[PDB]
């Protein structure tokens, strides 16, 4: 919206008639929900994956794997723990 | 012990055999010792290191040293201080907070004497901030000999206060803060600034008789603490010296300045040194007013005491800023410029030292420096401690934690789980139950056994592993991700007139009050008050002050009445105006009589987890407050109930427990709130708190898009809804709630009049509950609780602290260096700026002085979409300082806001500066406040007396208490409908709001429907001697007279005895003949007067016959006139001759018997002998 | 430039802008430098011989104020020290 603002406004453009910015707006970002009534009016399914916990959803039993961030202790241990998985089978 | 809770974890912590390297190698003092661990070992290492003896702890900010005395508290308990550093700069115009300076002068004291019991246990640990390492002190504080006040000491009351002065106390008439002092008669009241509660010290000759703790609200004895030894430390860190005075007399001959001195410049700094008397912002003058060769902290260390610095590379980053920002204050505030017309190198000497002379002068003192780092060098010596797992908002890794607990313990290991909040650990025991794991609460101050999983409550901020010990400890916060640094005093404790003042008494009017006077009347000093009014001056006595109350109304001066009966009726039509308000505050209560509004059912337990998730302590008050709310819900009878409290003190947590109670009856509850800023800040406090139940929020603010605004939240007929947060776009037509429980408000005075009209039809109904933060008086809550409950919480959880505040000329280097130093702890400002038509002006110029800020203007005049969104930017911190008006300031909470610049403070009421001034510092970071003044004109002197008002925060009766009751007129007139100004002015307010009283029973009674003049030859007064302050002696006369009962009087004494020492004589005779007017009330005599030398009169009495005849056969020589209806006695005489007449007690006891006899009654059924 | 900072300062006020100019000293041009690439800020109103001679992966967009009183050579490698990283 600032961009249409901007780039048409009536002092960027000043001829003698407006430029009838509302017209174009139509052909802008539609809201979230628009894409989803469209989506879903469409035949497609509106689906979802968050990494917040919700327990009106379905959680799936997928954890992190273990990062370093620069620990040579967590180097070790991470090659300390896949050789004890696979050591366990 | 209760105290130490995690010595049993730590000491076996210290079982680990690289901490106990730690302990040899620091026992034979080495001079360099790096160790390298992670952050949450510092708990550690320092109890190791304090195995050997006592050390100093060094962390980089003031929160760092905050929670590592925390933890360090937990395991040694007393014997570990913090050494606090000042709120201010070393040269800054702002002295730091009086309980800093006690808690750094009692520290380095406790130092200078590890056996004074009377201080506190030995120092084991000292845990500072880089600040208070870098900043030197005048090595000669600790030798001021402080103010001991012990029972049995024998001193002279004189030099005690003469004493307290110059360790700059500030003497006052009743002790409020630290630093007061109050002196009576005998008693001598202080607060020290490290004490809880403030003392009062009994002397009976040159010796301390009785000491006794009291409470700053009441100001009455607390007899279950016990007072021991008080020692007063002064409040600022230097001697008020007669060389001080000299050298300040000296230094002002240079900036002389002696006449119309401007509050907030060096002269009248210097100007006031020279007297003598302590001021604002004199420690940085310290090197011009005490010149000593500087020292730093480390030298008040016992010798061989080491330093232990935590992460070294951040002290030093720190140390430049504290450097950099000092001398930006030195030079802003003693610019050449800014003195008027003393070299600024001069004062250097009390500036910060640099990292490496602090480092230098600690080993050329006999103190090794030591360091511990989180950054591994090869140099250094790594002890095999890690951190603990941080279960960062994930569940998977809560129960990876868990299970790696479960593993330890199954190996025989040691896990404890360390809980700093209340109430946190059955939950973590739960939890840990679910994960399949033994948990038990550990006792305070044990280990936990091998095997099972001990779960302490402990202040611990994060976990530690050590295999070494075979230990691992992890704590709530490495599984939440959630800080906690985690009773306190009531708060409303008069009437306080000045010579101009204008007061209403309720017989004549409108006065001027000019003086208090004694006039003495045949050796019966009595004392009066004295009215200037119009074509006159009014005596009016001490057993009429009930008829008094100050002005407060018309800002424009009413005009004086006078003794015409014109005054009557500017009463009579006032009171019918206010019939009409009373009435349609009942109707409502006759609409909430037989309203079959549905009471709720009780509490389910969702309610009991929910309230328990509750992160703070909750205030006795604050309880109170929620059990009223569930009762009035539980009843059948609709609720309309207010909670009035200051912000902050929790009154937004009642409501999201009773807005969470409805929604387990099945109902819906709404929350209207005036602006979309209250509306998100309200809406992020009830997700958070009401998260993890199956509860949907929603909110309806300005900016809330139509695809959610018309869909989700409008869509409450749907019932999905459980709790809205809204603006007034709720109230609109098109909203329809399907089952309305609940309807809470927030500041309902901030409402358009149709919308506040369109909540009141909503009150009979359902349940309200509205929060407010402005009070209302006493009397009104009294007086209208028939219509209306109202509950307050005068319960702080924390403790607030005054913001610092500075008067004086407008500087653009000082307001530069104030800004930076809010913006460099990542905070923002307030710039207040009223002239709306130069506001962008002066925004540009805030943006010269600090073009690395983010700047916007908010006013008045701006379309409300253009202006709640500039305040939603702040809030979101989008921008760092806000120029805008006092209307847009008073009405904004941003905790993060806690600079105020005040341009132009001169055009502004004391009122508007007291508002102004409490939107900053609410939180625990401390505030500051500029009131400023234009250089360029002169000042008018009106200005100067306002502004050196508040100067002093410490205004009881300056006119801040007179302010105070107008911040209590848009509270009553919010409550009384709307204000109306048409009757209150002429009137009074106090006066005004006394008619709805009066009203409101004359309704609230619809079930039902429908002064003693004693003029005797008696001493009855309240010396001066017994009570200095004329404004306390008249409180003192007035709450006598309103005593209805001999157990109110009895009460007023006890007060009496406890506030000022034993009755005198005079007072002793005062209460008698108080309680005589209740023996007149009781039979309803008007006035007791003598006629003559010789006579008495008791004015209205009618004698039946009986009574006739035994007034002749006991009393001789009376008569009764049926006419005027008296009866007059002669006097008896005392002792024999041709002898005086009887005075004062026994004539009281002698009118109080003729009383009786008259009236049936005995004579001896009652004596004033009493007190 | 003091007042071409306090116009764009009026125009996007939740940016925080400076200038950096030969006419300072250099310890003032590279602190100001210093705290730009540490993104303590986020407009640096500059010249032409300073800005070419910075290296800032951040910095993404250009606006050359009076592009007409300019060379080719002198705006292209204006426009060629913005836009070299993984954003247009």
């Amino acid at each position: 919206r600032e961009f249409l603002e901007a780039s048409w406004s009536t002092a960027a453009v000043g001829g003698d008639a407006p430029i009838d910015l509302e017209a174009l707006g139509a052909s802008g970002f539609v809201t979230f929900e628009e894409a989803r009534e469209a989506a879903r009016e469409g035949g497609h399914p509106w689906w979802t994956l968050s990494q917040l916990s919700d327990e009106s959803a379905v959680e799936l039993d997928i954890r992190s794997a273990p990062s370093a961030r620069g620990s040579q202790h967590n180097l070790e241990e991470i090659f300390a723990m896949l050789r004890a998985h696979v050591a366990t089978g | 012990s209760v105290q130490t809770p995690i010595a049993g974890l730590v000491e076996l912590a210290l079982s680990d055999p690289s901490l106990q390297d730690v302990i040899r190698r620091a026992a034979d003092r080495p001079a360099d010792l790096a160790l390298v661990g992670p952050a949450s070992a510092r708990v550690l290492v320092a109890a190791a290191l304090a195995q050997n003896g006592p050390l100093l702890v060094v962390a980089a900010t003031g929160r760092e040293a905050d929670e590592l005395t925390a933890e360090l508290r937990g395991v040694f308990g007393d014997s570990v201080a913090l050494f606090p550093s000042w709120e201010t700069l070393p040269h800054e115009r702002l002295s730091p907070g009086v309980e800093t300076v006690g808690a750094r002068l009692m520290l380095l004291r406790r130092l200078a004497r590890p056996d004074d019991e009377t201080l506190g246990a030995p120092l084991r640990v000292v845990v500072t901030t880089t600040r208070s390492l870098l900043q030197p002190m005048a090595p000669d504080l600790v030798d001021i000999e402080p103010v001991t006040l012990s029972v049995g000491a024998e001193m002279e009351f004189e030099d005690v206060v003469a004493r307290l002065v110059d360790l700059s106390y500030t003497r006052v008439d009743m002790v409020g803060k630290r630093g007061e002092f109050a002196v009576r008669g005998g008693i001598l009241d202080v607060f020290p600034p490290t004490a809880e509660h403030p003392v009062r010290v009994e002397f009976w000759g040159d010796e301390i008789s009785e000491m006794r703790a009291f409470a700053i609200a009441d100001q009455r004895s607390i007899p279950e603490v016990p007072v021991q030894t008080v020692v007063a430390v002064p409040c600022r860190e230097l001697l008020m010296t007669d060389d001080v005075r000299e050298r300040a007399a000296a230094l002002a001959a240079e900036h002389p300045t002696t006449e119309n001195t401007v509050p907030g410049t060096v002269p009248d700094m210097l100007a006031k040194l020279a007297e003598g008397i302590p001021v604002d912002g004199m420690e940085a003058l310290l090197p011009l007013l005490h010149p000593i060769e500087p020292t730093t902290l480390t030298r008040h260390l016992p010798e061989g005491a080491p330093v232990l610095v935590c992460d070294p590379e951040k002290v030093r980053t720190r140390a430049a800023d504290l450097i950099k920002t000092g001398r930006e204050f030195l030079e802003a505030s003693w610019s050449t410029a800014a003195v008027g017309g003393i070299d600024l190198e001069a004062l250097g000497a009390s500036g910060f030292v640099t990292f490496e002379e602090a480092r230098e002068a600690a080993r050329e003192g006999g103190h090794p420096w030591w360091t511990l780092s989180q950054l591994s060098d090869e140099s250094a010596v790594e002890l095999d401690i890690r951190s603990a797992p941080s279960a960062r908002g994930s569940q998977h890794n809560l129960e990876e934690i868990f299970a790696m607990l479960r593993a330890h313990v199954a190996t025989g290991g040691y896990a404890a789980v360390v809980t700093p909040g209340i109430g946190t650990a059955h939950r973590v025991v739960e939890q840990l139950g679910e994960a399949d794991t033994a948990a038990t609460i550990l006792e305070p101050g044990t280990a936990p056994k091998a095997g099972v999983v001990g779960v302490l409550k402990g202040p611990l901020c994060s976990g530690v592993v050590l295999p070494g010990a075979n230990l691992v400890i992890i704590t709530e916060t490495d599984l939440t991700g959630n800080r906690v640094t985690a009773a306190a005093k009531r708060r409303n404790v008069p009437l306080a007139l000045t010579a101009g003042d204008l007061v209403v008494h309720d017989q004549h009017g409108i006065g001027k009050f000019v003086e208090m006077t004694e006039r003495v009347v045949g050796g019966a000093r009595r004392e009066y008050l004295v009215l200037e009014y119009a074509s006159d001056k009014l005596y009016v006595p001490m057993d009429s002050l009930d008829q008094l109350s100050r002005y407060v109304g018309g800002e424009a001066p009413s005009l004086s009445r006078l003794g015409g009966s014109d005054w009557a009726n500017t009463k009579t039509k006032a009171r019918r105006a206010v019939r009409e308000i009373a009435s349609e505050l009942v109707a409502l209560y006759a609409k909430r009589q037989s309203a079959p509004g549905h009471a709720f059912g009780p509490d389910t337990p969702w309610q009991a987890e929910m309230e328990d998730a509750f992160g703070f302590t909750e205030t006795i008050d604050q309880l109170t407050a929620i059990q009223e709310v569930k009762s009035d819900m539980e009843k059948p009878v609709p609720m309309d109930r207010v909670i009035c409290g200051d912000v902050g003190y929790g009154k937004t947590e009642i409501a999201v427990r009773a807005a969470f109670k409805a929604v387990q009856d099945g109902k819906q509850v709404a929350v209207l709130v005036p602006t979309t800023l209250l509306a998100d800040q309200h809406l992020q406090t009830f997700t958070n708190r009401m998260a993890g139940f199956p509860v949907t929020v929603k909110g309806l603010s300005r900016f809330t898009d139509p695809a959610e605004s018309r869909a989700v939240i409008e869509g409450l007929k749907d019932g999905s809804v459980d709790v809205v947060i809204g603006t007034h776009r709720l109230l609109q037509t098109g909203v329809t709630w399907k089952d309305l429980g609940l309807i809470i408000v927030d500041e309902e005075q901030r409402f358009g009049v149709e919308h506040k009209e369109h909540i009141k039809s909503m009150r009979t109904h359902v349940d309200v509950l509205t929060m407010s933060a402005t009070p209302i008086p006493r009397t009104l809550e009294m007086s209208l609780a028939g219509i209306r409950e109202m509950s307050t919480i005068l319960t702080p959880p924390e403790e607030r602290y005054p913001v610092l505040t500075y008067v004086g000329p407008h500087d653009d280097k000082q307001v530069a260096a104030a800004l930076r130093r809010e913006l460099l702890r990542d905070g923002q400002a307030f710039y207040i700026h009223n002239r709306v038509r130069t506001i962008d002006e002066a925004a540009a110029r805030v943006r010269q002085l600090v073009p690395e800020a983010r700047v916007v203007v908010a006013h008045g005049q701006m379309n409300e979409e253009t202006l709640e969104k500039t305040v939603e930017g702040f809030w979101n911190r989008e921008y760092d300082i806000l120029v805008c008006t006092t209307i847009v300031e008073t009405g904004l909470d941003i905790s993060n806001a806690n600079t105020l610049i005040v341009e132009r403070a001169d055009t502004f009421g004391l009122s508007q500066l007291h508002q102004l001034r409490g939107r900053v510092g609410r939180s625990r970071e401390r505030g500051y406040a500029y009131f400023l003044y234009p250089p360029n004109k002169p000042l008018t002197e009106t200005a100067y007396d306002r502004l050196a008002t508040i100067a002093q925060n410490n205004e009881l009766g300056a006119g801040m208490a007179v302010a105070m009751k107008d911040l209590e007129i848009r509270g009553a007139g919010n409550v009384l409908g709307a204000e109306q100004s048409g009757h209150v002015a002429g009137v009074g307010f106090d006066l005004y709001v006394r008619l709805v009283g009066e009203a409101v029973e004359a309704y609230r009674a619809a079930a039902d429907g429908k002064d003693v003049r004693i003029d005797l030859p008696v001493d009855a007064h309240l010396p001066p001697e017994y009570i200095g302050s004329d404004r306390l002696r008249l409180e003192a006369y007035r709450r006598l007279a309103a005593a209805a009962d001999d157990d109110a009087v009895a009460s007023v004494v006890d007060e009496l005895i406890d506030r000022y020492g034993p009755l005198p004589e005079p007072a002793q005779r005062l209460v008698a003949v108080a309680r005589l007017r209740l023996l007149c009330r009781e039979f309803g005599i008007t006035e007791i007067g003598a006629v003559s030398a010789s006579t008495v009169r008791l004015s209205p009495m009618v004698l039946p016959d009986s009574a006739q005849l035994r007034l002749k056969r006991m009393y001789p020589g009376g008569h009764y006139r049926a006419t005027t209806s008296t009866v007059q006695v002669p006097l008896p005489r005392a002792g024999e001759g041709v002898a005086p007449r009887i005075r004062d007690l026994e004539l009281v006891q002698w009118v109080a018997g003729l009383v009786l006899v008259l009236n049936g009654k005995g004579q001896g059924d009652v004596d004033m002998s009493k007190f």
